[PDB]
């Protein structure tokens, strides 16, 4: 599967009553290797974004 | 210049005495590892994760 998950967090959040919210990118989507390699995800992007 | 002609195709006919000698070795033998991710994209990312 891909490892990205804020579209669909978003998507739950908006459905149970939430309001007004803050975005903090971190980054764009890495592209597939193949059909069995998904992208990685890094420490170091998550913590420079806090 | 013009000694370049003349310096390359000494070289293609002396690898070519190394073609039957050699048994074992594979595509990206002897090869840097940032110049094989045009190569072999889906073998540069698996060594990043070892």
């Amino acid at each position: 599967k891909s490892p990205y998950l804020m579209f669909y967090s978003l998507q739950m959040y908006f459905a149970n009553g939430g309001g007004p919210c803050y975005i903090v990118s971190t980054g764009v989507y890495d592209d597939w290797s193949d059909s069995e390699t998904p992208p990685t995800i890094n420490f170091s992007d998550l913590e420079s974004g806090l | 210049f013009a000694n370049i002609g003349t310096r390359l195709d000494d070289i293609i006919a002396a690898v070519s005495a190394a073609e039957p000698i050699d048994v074992n070795n594979g595509k990206l033998n002897g090869r840097l590892l940032s110049d094989i991710e045009p190569l072999d994209n889906a073998t540069y990312n698996t060594i990043l994760l070892e």
